[PDB]
This record gives structure tokens, sequence and C-alpha cells, in this order.
């Protein structure tokens, strides 16, 4: 059940920082932070797959931000 | 507190490694950080809203699942 | 133009007990029963969130 992608302490402290922009006295469940972490890791791993293809299309091994932006644009994220 | 910098250069390589990525540009680190910030902001804002409507200050794992499904993501486990 | 596979890989996958677990701060102070959303609570939220221009 163990997965080392984003570290647990720096992830929590970022979720805690982002929630502060929206509301004070917010507490998270251990389960809630774990849900957002699996979600973020799954989104980014999946987007890294799609950006990888965009590079290959431009016939490159080295991934560039133009590939991240394309992948996101086709998904309808911009 | 700048906790986006907590999505370190090691963690970005580990996600790209898992993404099948062979090589990576330098500009990717600050690009990937931005893509995460935006996804986390949009998912947390929606989650915080469900917390508010259910008249509590505790973010549950299901407030995260409802926020994700609205933002087009479906996490298995719930 | 950085490379991702070869020497220095092992080092990226090291265990750091101190960072590999969640802090008490920020999390829920106690194991109290938490109110889960009804159909009304879910809809009134979903309606308001769409109505965000």
């Amino acid at each position: 059940s163990t997965e080392l992608l984003i570290r647990k302490l720096p992830f929590q402290r970022l979720v805690r920082e982002i929630a502060q922009d929206f509301k004070t006295d917010l507490r998270f469940q251990s389960s809630a932070v774990m849900a957002l972490q699996e979600a973020s890791e799954a989104y980014l791993v999946g987007l890294f797959e799609d950006t990888n293809l965009c590079a290959i299309h431009a016939k490159r091994v080295t991934i560039m931000p133009k590939d991240i932006q394309l992948a996101r644009r086709i998904r309808g994220e911009r | 507190r700048d906790n986006i910098q907590g999505i370190t250069k090691p963690a970005i390589r580990r996600l790209a490694r898992r993404g099948g990525v062979k090589r990576i540009s330098g500009l990717i680190y600050e690009e990937t950080r931005g893509v995460l910030k935006v996804f986390l902001e949009n998912v947390i804002r929606d989650a915080v809203t469900y917390t508010e409507h259910a008249k509590r200050k505790t973010v549950t794992a299901m407030d995260v699942v409802y926020a994700l499904k609205r933002q087009g993501r479906t996490l298995y486990g719930f | 133009g950085e490379e991702l596979i070869g020497d220095g890989m092992e080092r990226d996958y090291r265990a750091i007990p101190e960072l590999d677990a969640y802090e008490a701060e920020g999390l829920a102070l106690d194991d109290e029963d938490v109110e889960e959303l009804t159909a009304s609570q879910r809809e009134a939220a979903e309606r308001a969130m769409r109505q965000r221009d």
C-alpha cells in the first residue's frame, strides 16, 4: 500500500497553506489529506504520460513545458 | 510560508519517472509546481465548500471525493 | 536539459522517516463524529459552486 512520489510532510503543509487562502479554523482528516495526495500523484503521473507523448511527437526524449501545456490544453484545462 | 517549494526537484523527477519520462528540461520544475498549485487550489476550494454547507470545520475524505468528481477526477477507494 | 536514469537514482528513493509521515498540527484535533453531506447539503453547494461566474 506504500508509494514514494511526493513526500507526506511537505504535501500536508501545502494543502494546509492552500486551505488558508479560502477559510480559517479548517482541520483536515488524515484520510482527507491522503485522498488529495493519491489524487495529485495520479493526476501528475498521468499528465507526465501525456506530456511525454507530445515530446515524442516533436521527436524529443527531453520533456519541455510546451509538452505540459499541450497535454493540458487537449484535456481542456487551460 | 512558500510551501509549493515543498514539491521538490526529487519529487518532480519521481513523478516523471513513474510517468515513463526518459529526460527532463530545467523549466519543468517551476512549470509542474504551477500545474499542481492550480489543481490543488480548484480541488480544495470545492472541498472547503462542501465542509461549509455541511455546517462543520473538518474536511473529511468524502468532501475530497465530492470535490474531485466535480473537477472530473474519480478516485477508487472513496 | 537534465537526465533521469543512472547514477544518483538510488538517492531519490531514500526513506526519510521525519518527512514520510503526517504532522499532528493541521489535522483534526480529535476522533469526534463528523456530519456527512445529505442530498440537500450536496445540491445547495453544487448549485452555489456553478454560480461562481
